RNA sequence: GCCGAAGUGCCGCGGUCGGCCGCCUCGAAGCUCCCUUCCCAACGGGCGGUGGGCUGAAUCCUUUGCAGACGACUUAAAUACGCGACGGGGCAUUGUAAGUGGCAGAGUGGCCUUGCUGCCACGAUCCACUGAGAUCCAGUCCCCGCGUCGCACGGAUUCGU
RNA sequence: CACCAAGUGUUGGAUUGUUCACCCACCAAUAGGGAACGUGAGCUGGGUUUAGACCGUCGUGAGACAGGUUAGUUUUACCCU
RNA sequence: UGAACAGCCUCUGGCCAAUGGAACAAUGUAGGCAAGGGAAGUCGGCAAAACGGAUCCGUAACUUCGGGAAAAGGAUUGGCU
RNA sequence: GGAGGGCGCGGCGGCCGAUGCAAAACCCGGGGCGCGAGCCCGGGCGGAGCGGCCGUCGGUGCAGAUCUUGGUGGUAGUAGCAAAUAUUCAAAUGAGAACUUUGAAGGCCGAAGAGGAGAAAGGUUCCAUGUGAACGGCACUUGCACAUGGGUAAGCCGAUCC
């Protein structure tokens, strides 16, 4: 999924992934705690979308337990979740990651060459 | 309007029981950056009021009206473009200052200047749009201050060459917008009470069953705050600047060195690192909104200050445990170190 | 050059040029054909001929929070002192985590090699490591760390005296 | 005591449904009047003024009471100004 | 858990259909909390709010001696060994 | 309020006319007449019977009646569609899927249940298959809808018997 550039800028590349930290701690606070959850998942959705400029993403269902575990009221403050985007067809996956408890750092330059993997 | 601070000064007077010594006192900290004076308008007053005869725009203008361009005009400075009048050819435009200087000087013109804000030299207040504004110019005879009025908009004007210290300074801003808001917080009018009642935050009756019409007078909801208000009558404490205008404090008793921030920035606005200027008490606006400091009209001074009262503590609270700007914030951080 | 106003018009010069029964002529005073104002000024506009010149703005989606019921206000982004999520550091909050060690610990079991360091567990809890851990901009602050968006926008649209 | 003057104030409680009233107490002052007896799609519903009911009086009785006493549904604005 | 067929949480059985999205303004409706004061509010404590379970202690003028009585008023209440 | 003189409609006796080569009806910021009631004529639409005049006769002329019956506005694309703790993600299918269906997940009733069944009641609603014209005040390929089929078997359970 087309991260295309020509004339304008760093990466000439097309498919990649980056990991973002997400932030669910924002606008969630003003919203409701009975429509806490759902209002959450939707902010994933939206920062896929500016960042690619693309409309159309997926999201994991792996990702949905991640929110949903702690209840429609409570939602984590933040989580790490990978973004790639790949296919033909335009979309946007996102999924789950693991750390303790740590840092967000330079994954980047590694995620580059685990999309070069994907590929050959 | 950077926020607010505090800073304590020893009084002196003696009518009540308790005066001198130490007081509290809430001051408003402003960010006031030198600003770039564009123009010198003749005005002439006519008996419709003041009529401009034609305006003048400084000789190099490329950056100054380029930032003020996103109200003003339009356009959040994308393609190369929102425009404004290019430089005069060289002895057409010179001619054209000096035909206003003869017709200023014939009716005794009331001297005004167009200037703009140039907040482009602050960082903090995310806004990077000058604001173009008119300050009237006062002073001498009319060929005199004409004359200084062109030499002038070839140069910023500071804080400092504006207002003396000790000063009573009518200070003139826009409000806080709260949004809409009832009758209770709009006019101040009571709670009806009662154990449960259909309305609550209400006026009863908004007239009388004769006149046919509800009066301007009752009082019922609408918008509140962003309303145009003036305070009067407050004394300018200190005018300075970080760095290069004012040191900071004078050392032990006195007060000790602080900047006049708050350690951490303040709430909403951004960090105070430039010009500032002490005024008393509270101040209509928010944060990040336009105020404007205009002379009391009614110079009387009279007995309220008069003498100036020597600065001793600013109150730029680091607090809660800890703070005073250095040494104090050193203790915290060996409390911390390796994972602060 | 003046009148600043609501000057936007007035006054002066000099040719050029039209008009001038101002003055003198020609055929001529007949060209709206023997009552039917029969349009005739010019403030303005329309429309051609030709001599120049001006080389764009605004609006949408998006964004800020300075702002908001929704428009709007007020910021930002199309190639730059440009801009963005995290992290790091500051700032805050609360109060000292997980894990590990301990004649810390009310005590109690159970095996003997029967213990002036007996060992193995159990054990609310306490302490050390640890003013720690966790959270911290959303309406906190900063960075020149890290990677991208940043399509040198084309995607969406409107306007002429 | 009289004048110009509504510019600006003119009160809290106790009790009574009572405004009024009458006290307490402050005070510079605790003036008086009107606006469908200002003010119920703003309220409350305590009074007046329904249906239940008690008592007294009057009435052969049913009932009545400018006599007392209690409990008793407060609808709709989104239209136009 | 606890007296509990109370409440709350869950098993088993049963739904996931209560038009959905966005902002989440005033104003409502429904739910909470407020320093200091404490019914001065109001026709009236209307309901909010507090008390509340139990064990121990303590218990009134009065009374048809059965009661009032859980009068009032206090103290106590864990984890674990 | 009376009397007077007229106009229009329906039908009947008389009398005369008109017609599929276009009657009646209906439409017409088209003409003209009469003080009016009304009338006349043209053009457009239309397709089978009709009108004038003289007598006769009425269930005979409308603006209403908190009118009757039918239609249609403004209201208004406005109040609203807000109780019942709650949805979400991926896949399947299909033209099209927040709602169907399957998984995953989050929950909810919290065993005096939103449960498994019988009474009473309804009457085929049960289930398959077909399937979106109406209907499920959203949507919809789904339905307790519509269409098409099938299904209830008793010496011991009930009725019966008392």
């Amino acid at each position: 999924m087309s991260e295309k550039k020509r004339g304008a800028g760093t990466r000439k590349d097309e498919v990649v992934t980056r990991e973002y930290t997400i932030n669910l701690h924002k606008r969630l606070h003003g919203c409701t705690f009975k429509k806490k959850a759902p209002n959450a998942i939707k902010e994933i959705r939206k920062f896929a979308q500016k960042a690619m400029g693309t409309t159309d993403i997926r999201i994991d269902v792996k990702l949905n337990k991640a929110i949903w575990t702690n209840g429609i009221r409570s939602v984590p403050r933040r989580v790490r979740v990978r973004i790639s985007r790949k296919r033909n067809d335009e979309e946007d996956a996102k999924e789950e990651l693991y750390s303790l408890v740590t840092v967000a750092e330079i994954p980047a330059e590694g995620l580059k060459g685990l999309g070069t993997k994907v590929v050959e | 309007k950077a926020g607010m601070t505090h800073i304590v000064r020893e009084v002196e007077k003696p009518g009540s029981k308790l005066h001198k010594k130490e007081t509290c006192e809430a001051v408003t900290i402003i960010e006031t950056p030198p600003l770039v004076i564009v123009g010198l308008v003749a005005y002439v007053k006519t008996p419709r009021g003041l009529r401009t005869l034609n305006s003048v725009w400084a000789q190099h203008l490329s950056e100054d009206v380029r930032r003020r361009f996103y109200k003003n005009w339009c356009k959040s400075k994308k393609k190369a473009f929102t425009k404004y009048a290019l430089k005069y050819d060289s002895d057409a435009g010179k001619k054209e200052i000096q035909l206003q200087l003869e017709k200023m000087k014939k009716y005794a013109t009331i001297v005004r200047v167009i200037a703009h804000t140039q907040i482009r030299k602050m960082k903090g207040l995310k806004q990077k749009k000058a604001h173009l504004m008119e300050i009237q110019v006062n002073g001498g005879t009319i060929a005199d201050k004409v004359d200084y009025g062109y030499k002038f908009f070839e140069k910023e004007v500071p804080v400092e060459a504006v207002f003396q210290k000790d000063e009573m300074v009518d200070i003139i801003g826009v409000t806080k917008g709260k949004g809409y808001e009832g009758v209770v917080t709009r006019w101040g009018v009571t709670r009806l009470p009662r154990k449960t009642h259909r309305g609550l935050r209400k006026v009863a009756c908004i007239g009388a069953w004769h006149p046919a019409r509800v009066s301007y007078t009752v009082a019922r909801a609408g918008q509140n705050g962003y309303h145009h208000r003036t305070e009067m009558n407050k004394k300018i404490y200190k005018m300075g600047k970080s760095g290069q205008e004012s040191h900071e404090a004078c050392t032990e008793f006195d007060r000790t060195e602080k900047d006049i921030t708050p350690m951490g920035g303040f709430p909403h606005y951004g960090v105070v690192k430039g010009d500032y200027l002490m005024i008393k008490g509270c101040c209509v606006g928010p944060k990040k909104r336009v105020v404007t400091l205009r002379q009391s009209l009614l110079k009387q001074t009279s007995r309220l200050a008069l003498e100036e009262i020597k600065l001793k503590f600013i109150d730029t609270s680091s607090k809660f445990g800890h703070g005073r700007f250095q040494t104090t914030d050193e203790k915290q951080k060996f409390y911390g170190r390796l994972k602060a």
